[PDB]
């Protein structure tokens, strides 16, 4: 796996849409700044996407506590409408999280509208990690619908 | 050694202790970066107005611009003493305004008035009117004596500290004083970036959002406080008042800086915090520290520690560059600084003349 | 001695407790580190709405500044012991606003009222009415006994506590009222971005009782007490959405810089926290000489078995 930084001209920085189509010429990006993280299968440079900086598959441990940060698009269906409540919230984080991790603490920070519309919601806590293989391939799966919108990206860091 | 410097550092927890009239933070350019700031004479309000003045110095200076008001106060605190034609000449002469039954009267200025100044005029004007003295001789053999002027800013010490301005009246040629103590503006020892409040004013009537909603800045810092006391001009200012009795204001005025706080907005931030170090010295000329901290402190475990380190390291450079002795004494939560474990023990190092 | 010192080392998630307009938690810069914090108006509106407030000191005060559902409120509430003219006139010369049947009319701003202390001002108004009083002879009647106005205030507690302040009408002179507490903002006393820790939280409040009790018309220094032990049972309870100290002085005094330098350990903060508190406390009276009463309750100075013991203790002066 590549964990990278990555730049996307203003140019095609544009709308959303614009931004998934710079990196492809799956993986996961979430936008910092374009500035972007970029982890991929494979090590990404385009005129379009320049590369600041590219490997990287973590040993990890069963029950070590982690900081980590997320956006993600919780919803529901009766069309795909947000969850808005902070207890909706954190009850889906640990839902969609499985029995790969224990939510410790989190504090749900509902973010701007994007543009159909994606209402995002970045999620920055703590975890513990309960399954390690289980927290990894969620990892390079992601998290939660409009995947490709940035959503989804699950960062790690320990303390 | 006429003068005696006081050196200060106090932190304070997040709060607005000085703000400006965009409700903002009070600041200062030091050594290229902002500075959050409390102006001086914020402090030497707080100080005037304090309990710790009341109780220990006295009653402080009755500050106007309206002589109708002050008449009116004159004419109730001393009505008793004087006829009411002695109490309204005496406040005619000395603003140099005229006192009839007007309900406005303005003076030039704002004026700092001593109630105790002004019976001992009374006095005068009353014996100049039965010595059929006109106004221009009794203030020809007024300005003989003013030292006996002087006596009167006993009772109102804050005057004798911080000085009076007159540009009318008998004010101009008796009442002009020059401040014993030189205060600077407390300014933090380190670069500041303020934070801000979003406040919101939840209405319980209203279904929609809050009825008002809005922002405040706010900080913390480890502000540099400073001030010296003329001695020489302490006793002078006071009548010619004694050595030990101008030391005695000193030591009020030392307590008063290391735990005198403005509260301004103290009620919703309450950062009620002693100073965490005090030093005090002797000098002939007065010697400020604020440029041990002109490179502005980086925090290593807090603000405060690397603060004091700052501030002894650079007092041991003046002190051996300039060869500056003299007495000093530091007081914290150079062998030449005698250590004091507590600021009771402190001041009392200072009343005894260092 | 006339304040009373509380503070209180209380221990919760550092999360989802106090928001901004970006709905993020607010915070603050200590010691060079950030903290999370809770707004002393968030503690304040946390108090006044909880359960418990209303069980000990009783109801809260209405804040509004609509004052034309307002007007509605006061005549669907006093309709009976007072004429619905005098319960117009009494709201119109209190804000200064010509009172009207407008259903929108504002205030200059949100201001806490006291349904009790408007049913006063009715009966001033009503001998007004009968004796004939020109409005303006009325209001140097009434500046007379600001005191015998103050009383209705122990109907609004909170106002009395936090102050309130009136820029229109015939509040200006009658209604302007300095808050009797004092409150900091509660940060925690730790850098928050080893092993998983809750937050500790350093809250601060103070009560000048002089003033409580000329706010409340005049009360004793009982009853100031008691509403004080209250306070402390918030302060060291409520969370919106572990360690309490108390001590008399004639100034004011906080223990916020016990934590400047941030406390550091790898598993557990509460314990280096007190430990910092108590280290902080014995410099500064030593220091400065303070001798106070105080009492501590902790589980690990006249230290206290329970909560409870040291809000009697309290309520029993030292």
């Amino acid at each position: 796996m590549y964990l990278s930084k990555v730049i996307i001209a203003r140019a095609w920085s544009r709308d959303l849409y614009q931004l998934h189509q710079g990196l492809w010429h799956d993986f996961l990006f979430h936008v910092e700044k374009c500035h972007v993280l970029l982890q991929s299968a494979q090590m990404p440079s385009t005129a379009v996407a320049t590369v600041i900086k590219t490997q990287v598959e973590f040993q990890l441990q069963v029950g070590v506590p982690l900081y980590f940060r997320l956006r993600a698009n919780p919803i529901k269906t009766i069309c795909r409408v947000p969850l808005i409540k902070e207890a909706e919230q954190i009850a889906w984080l640990q839902r969609k999280l499985g029995n790969a991790a224990r939510v410790e603490d989190v504090h749900p920070i509902s973010e701007r509208p994007q543009y159909g519309k994606i209402q995002t919601v970045c999620f920055e806590g703590v975890l513990t990690i309960n399954d390690a293989p289980a927290l990894i391939d969620l990892v390079q799966q992601g998290i939660g619908p409009a995947k490709s919108m940035g959503c989804g990206l699950l960062s790690l860091a320990p303390l | 050694s006429n003068f005696i410097n006081i050196h200060v550092l106090i932190s304070h927890s997040p709060s607005c202790l000085n703000r400006d009239d965009m409700n903002m933070q009070k600041d200062a350019i030091f050594g290229g970066k902002r500075r959050v700031r409390i102006s001086s004479q914020s402090l030497k309000r707080a100080m005037r107005k304090s309990g710790y003045y009341a109780q220990n110095i006295g009653e402080s200076s009755l500050r106007t611009i309206h002589l109708a008001q002050l008449r009116d106060v004159l004419r109730q605190k001393l009505g008793e003493r004087f006829d009411q034609k002695i109490i309204d000449k005496t406040l005619a002469l000395l603003s140099g305004k005229s006192v009839d039954e007007a309900e406005k009267i303005s003076a030039d200025a704002v004026t700092p008035w001593v109630v105790g100044e002004i019976a001992w005029f009374c006095e005068q004007v009353a014996k100049a009117e039965a010595d059929n003295l006109d106004d221009k001789k009794l203030l020809k053999v007024l300005k003989e004596d003013i030292a006996a002027i002087r006596v009167n800013l006993q009772q109102g010490v804050d005057i004798a500290l911080s000085g009076r301005m007159a540009t009318s009246g008998m004010m101009t040629e008796l009442g002009k004083v020059d401040g014993a103590m030189s205060i600077a503006h407390a300014i933090t020892t380190h670069q500041v970036d303020s934070d801000i409040d979003w406040f919101t004013a939840v209405d319980d009537l209203q279904e929609q959002g809050s009825a008002h909603l809005g922002t405040q800045e706010f900080s913390s810092g480890v502000f540099y406080r400073y001030a010296n006391i003329n001695l020489a001009q302490l006793q002078e200012n006071l009548g010619g008042a004694s050595r030990e009795q101008a030391l005695e204001i000193a030591t009020h005025v030392v307590h008063m800086l290391a735990t005198e706080v403005p509260g301004a907005k103290q009620r919703t931030y309450a950062a009620f915090n002693p100073a965490d170090m005090v030093m005090v010295n002797f000098s002939d000329m007065p010697l400020s520290m604020a440029n041990a901290f002109e490179k502005a402190v980086k925090a290593k475990d807090g603000f405060l520690q690397p603060s004091i380190q700052a501030f002894n390291q650079y007092w041991d450079r003046v002190a051996n560059g300039y060869g500056l002795n003299g007495a000093a004494a530091q007081f914290s939560l150079t062998a030449q600084v005698k250590q004091m474990p507590t600021l009771e023990q402190l001041k009392s190092w200072v009343r005894n003349n260092g």
